[PDB]
RNA sequence: UAAGGAACUCGGCAAAAUGACCCCGUAACUUCGGGAGAAGGGGUGCUCUUAGAGCCGCAGUGAA
RNA sequence: UUGGCACCUCGAUGUCGGCUCAUCGCAUCCUGGGGCUGUAGUCGGUCCCAAGGGUUGGGCUGUUCGCCCAUUAAAGCGGUACGCGAGCUGGGUUCAGAACGUCGUGAGACAGUUCGGUCCCUAUCCGUCGUGGGCGUAGGAAAUUUGAGAGGAGCUGUCCUUAGUACGAGAGGACCGGGAUGGACAUACCUCUGGUGUACCAGUUGUCGUGCCAACGGCAUAGCUGGGUAGCUAUGUGUGGACGGGAUAAGUGCUGAAAGCAUCUAAGCAUGAAGCCCCCCUCAAGAUGAGAUUUCCCAACGUUAUAAGAUCCCUCAAAGAUGAUGAGGUUAAUAGGUUCGAGGUGGAAGCAUGGUGACAUGUGGAGCUGACGAAUACUAAUCGAUCGAAGACUUAAU
């Protein structure tokens, strides 16, 4: 129910390892010279 | 012994002699090839390689398992045959009887064979303790807070913790699964189709593996 | 499908109107019953003047069931209602009558007396 | 068919709105999984009208919503899916919308889509 | 249909002598019991289901004061014959209310 | 929700069942008021004629 | 076990029974093997080996226990904080109310009894069940694999025949074998029997709408009712464990001396259990000891671009919490639509005819139809982007 110990600052950022977000994906247009998601029209 | 790979497509039933009813399931063997031989010499094991289900061949910028990859088109072409879905590996048979890319057809079996299936088990996703593991509920009623939990995991300070193989919910199914001493029915050269008595493991469509009975 | 509880009509002339199950035989954790399957049962409801009487502990064979049975032909018979009929040791009927129709399944349980003593076997 | 995180009466009269509003304004915007079951509903709908009997029509009107549309002229919605849209789809068997991605909304993130009649 | 692989297969159980019934009629079917003789359920269809080899139907008839129903697969060989004796008239495929009348309650009205 | 029907449980807890209106009918006991809505049973739709004749459904206080 | 002691815990180590889930011991309840018998046979008594599996459903009581009813091959005895309340219950037992008996002058009390009486907690670590990512495995990659090792399974009844034979005055009634069929358990699966089936079909009540009739829609548990496809399912349909090989236990010996003989033992040689190791099923090379086979790929100046091969993104389902897996991405049937079907429902609307009317009949097995089968690019799977090796050293080699 609760946490027996303190989490110490090396086991919270081993846990945080994975806890990111990605670049999405995205392609240029042609005809504007701009980025956009693929598969999704401007 | 004998051996072939099939899909399963559905369950039937069938009137034998007499007019009793022995429900089927029927399985497509189309389309298998020996791809390769293993050898004691080479491999360490007598085994026959065997192909089923031909697939496209190889194209540039192919996105799906749908066409054949460069080394697996090798493999093939090795065998002068179209590369294929399926590809297992019979220990049972004897490889002398067998050359590399000759057909194994239905005709292989006969009625009457015993034989044992082997497929993977139709997937359930994430179950618990009284589905995958089949345990009793609680009460329903008398004040019980208890429905489907698993129930005690141990015992007290002896042993102060859980052992290994405690039953426990998870992923249910997709398991390799064999059944043992179906029988075959009827074997139908075209259609290339096996009748086989009972049911076997897996979804409508999943791969199968048909050997002569090992008992 | 017949089980501990479970109340059944008596279909023959022997006293026992109705019974309650008591056990179904035939093996450790046996849950239910069917036709053909001998279960001891007791007598919660009789006529007066029959050999059996209320109260009494026998043994009675299943001669009928709702959930009724499959042959092995792929056909089912399935009755209205459950009875039995109180039987001995020698599977002969108590009772020397037997009252509606009775499943084919008891001749292949040798109940041939009370086979023969239906009026109908189906 | 997906749920879309409503009861059953819910999804059925939302799933009407949204097949109604589309025929109205011909391209509209919505989330994804709901364009996704819309396309369904409104291409049925649009072979009710193709079909253009007086079954045909009661079994639309069992479906469509009852709004006006206003040359100053005045119609129904099921006047419009039996004249002017039955009329321009004669030819074409199946597939009349189209689905067109735009990106994550700011208030909640959800993809956002533009459906409209092909 | 169901699965063309299927159909193939089981194409020669179906039988080709059947008469056409539905359910509200009144069937003698004649099954072989085995010495080998014939008996005679009469009574009335109460439900037709499935397709192809798997399709069955069911039957129902009072024996002696107690209701008795047979199911059977429609291709077996084990019925030798089917006479329809009179076609009922019914508003619905699955008559199962007929399970709990009695008597004339019971009665089926002919077409 | 098959078949069973309290075998559950400390205990029928919970749930199921009953339920409106109209007409029949109603026990021991009683302080003669009661008990009593005892219990247990029948009828309800629609159309037409002026209580009958019809019509339809698995089902008519067809929901609550 | 009842105790003795008072060593951990009173800035808290929740007490009985039951439920759920087990796990271990063997002083073994059943089943397997064997010696003796005051073992004729069928049955028994006792002792030895043996822990593989199995070992119940109720009446009473809070009960544990115990008695009883009915079974069973058997209904074994113990340990695990009298296993298990951050898994459940809360009948009993240390609570406030009340009453009886009893004791007390009394307030109150009890080798007693009786009715009633709040069970909190969002899991940090270890542990356990599942499921991904990283790196390693001296090039990179696709697929097929060996199996070190680990897990699973392991039960048993009845009947027929041998044979009414052996044994036995008789009654009764075999071993050894050979056949058949069940109980419980496990596992797969939906053809069948059934369950469910809230975007399937139909009937029906009240009320509000769509202007009205007709036909429909909303709400009333999906309003209610009768059916029901796929999928998911058991009570339904299949399958499995009584086989065999090796080594053994208690036993039984053969040959055989010490001990001239005797002696299963001391050296030798056999045989002998449901038990051990295999045989059967499943996982398994992070087996860092990182294995094997087949096939594919081949550059220049850490950098850039890449190969085989993967992904991102998108259409999805046999897969699924998410990842992952599998089917597909235009050189395309992946999903939606469309068209034709299977199955389900059971006879649409409109019109006509008959009826005073409620309705009926005909057009017409009609109309409708989620998930199931097929065909068809009509709609959407666009363009594109990212990752991805260049093969070290030492020693031997016919
Ligand atoms: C339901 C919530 C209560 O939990 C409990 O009552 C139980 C079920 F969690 C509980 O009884 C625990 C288990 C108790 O602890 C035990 O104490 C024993 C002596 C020993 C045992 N161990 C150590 C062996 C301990 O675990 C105790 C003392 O709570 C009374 C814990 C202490 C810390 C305590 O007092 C706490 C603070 C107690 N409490 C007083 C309630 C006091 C009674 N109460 C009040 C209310 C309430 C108030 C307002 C509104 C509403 N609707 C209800 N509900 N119940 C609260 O307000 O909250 C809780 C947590
Ligand atoms: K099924
Ligand atoms: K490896
Ligand atoms: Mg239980
Ligand atoms: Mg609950
Ligand atoms: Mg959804
Ligand atoms: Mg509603
Ligand atoms: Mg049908
Ligand atoms: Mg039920
Ligand atoms: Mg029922
Ligand atoms: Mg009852
Ligand atoms: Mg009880
Ligand atoms: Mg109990
Ligand atoms: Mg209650
Ligand atoms: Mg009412
Ligand atoms: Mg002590
Ligand atoms: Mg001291
Ligand atoms: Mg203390
Ligand atoms: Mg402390
Ligand atoms: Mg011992
Ligand atoms: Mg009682
Ligand atoms: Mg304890
Ligand atoms: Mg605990
Ligand atoms: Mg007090
Ligand atoms: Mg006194
Ligand atoms: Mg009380
Ligand atoms: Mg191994
Ligand atoms: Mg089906
Ligand atoms: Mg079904
Ligand atoms: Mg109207
Ligand atoms: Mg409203
Ligand atoms: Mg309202
Ligand atoms: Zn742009």
């Amino acid at each position: 129910a609760v946490p027996k110990r303190r989490t110490s600052k090396t086991r919270k950022n081993k846990r945080r390892t994975h806890f990111k977000i990605s670049v999405p994906g995205m392609t240029e247009c042609p005809n504007c010279g701009e980025y956009k998601l693929s598969h999704r029209v401007c | 012994t004998k051996g072939i790979l099939g899909r399963k497509i559905g369950m039937t039933q069938v009137f034998g002699e007499n007019g009793e009813l022995i429900p089927v399931t029927v399985v497509e063997a189309k389309e298998n090839v020996v791809l390769q031989k293993k050898t004691v010499e080479v491999d360490g094991y007598n085994a026959i390689q065997v192909g089923f289900e031909d697939k496209k061949a190889y194209k540039k910028d192919a996105k799906s398992n749908k066409y054949a990859n460069k080394p697996a088109e090798g493999h093939a072409k090795k065998a002068d045959a179209a590369p294929k879905r399926f590809i297992r590996e019979f220990r049972n048979v004897d490889v002398d009887a067998y050359e590399v890319g000759q057909e194994v057809s239905v005709d292989t079996f006969v009625a009457g064979d015993v034989i044992d299936v082997t497929g993977v088990s139709k997937g359930k996703g994430f179950q618990g303790a009284i589905k995958r593991h089949g345990q009793s509920r609680g009460p329903m009623s008398h004040g019980s807070h208890f429905h489907r939990a698993p129930g005690s995991v141990g015992m007290a300070s002896d042993a102060s913790r859980v052992f290994k193989g405690q039953k426990m919910p998870g992923r249910m199914g997709g398991n390799t699964v064999t059944v043992q001493n179906l029988e075959v029915v009827q074997v139908d050269t075209e259609n290339k189709v096996i009748l086989v008595k009972g049911n076997v493991p897996g979804p409508k469509k999943g791969l199968v593996e048909i050997r002569t009975s090992i008992k | 499908m017949i089980q501990q509880e479970t109340r059944l009509k008596v279909a023959d002339n022997s006293g026992a109107r109705e019974v309650l199950t008591i056990k179904v035989l035939g093996g450790s954790g046996r849950k239910t019953a069917n036709i053909g399957d001998v279960i001891v049962c007791t007598v919660k409801n009789a006529t007066p003047g029959g050999v059996v009487k209320k109260g009494d502990v026998v043994k009675a064979v299943i001669v009928r069931t709702k959930s009724g049975v499959r042959r092995n032909d792929g056909s089912y018979i399935k009755f209205d209602e459950n009875a039995c009929v109180i039987i001995r040791d020698d599977k002969g009927p108590r009772g020397t009558r037997i009252f509606g129709p009775v499943a084919r399944e008891l001749r292949e349980g040798n109940f041939m007396k009370i086979v023969s003593l239906a009026p109908e076997v189906l | 068919y997906r749920k879309l995180g409503r009861t059953s009466d819910q999804r059925k009269a939302m799933l009407r709105d949204l097949a109604t509003s589309l025929i109205i304004s011909e391209r509209i915007e919505t989330t994804e999984a709901r364009a996704k079951e819309v396309r369904s509903v409104v291409e049925k709908l649009i072979t009710l009208g193709k079909k253009g009997d007086l079954a045909s029509r009661r079994n639309a009107a069992k479906t469509l919503r009852n709004v006006e549309i206003l040359d100053e002229t005045t119609q129904t919605a099921l006047q419009k899916l039996f004249g002017e849209i039955a009329e321009r789809y004669t030819e074409r068997q199946g597939g009349y919308t189209r689905i067109l991605k735009q990106g994550p909304r700011r208030g909640d993130g959800a993809e956002s889509v533009i459906i409209e009649l092909v | 249909t169901n699965h063309k692989l299927i159909e193939a297969v089981t194409k020669s159980q179906l039988r080709t002598d059947l008469p056409s019934f539905r359910p509200g009629d009144t069937l003698r079917v004649h099954v072989r019991i085995i010495r080998e003789r014939i008996q005679v359920f009469e009574g009335v269809v109460i439900k037709r289901r499935g397709g192809g080899v798997s399709e069955t139907f069911t039957v129902r008839k009072i024996s002696s004061g107690v209701g008795v129903e047979r199911t059977f697969p429609l291709h077996t060989p084990k019925i030798e014959k089917i006479e329809v004796k009179r076609r009922g008239k019914v508003r619905r495929a699955k008559l199962y209310y007929l399970r709990s009348l009695r008597g004339k309650a019971a009665r089926i009205q002919e077409i």
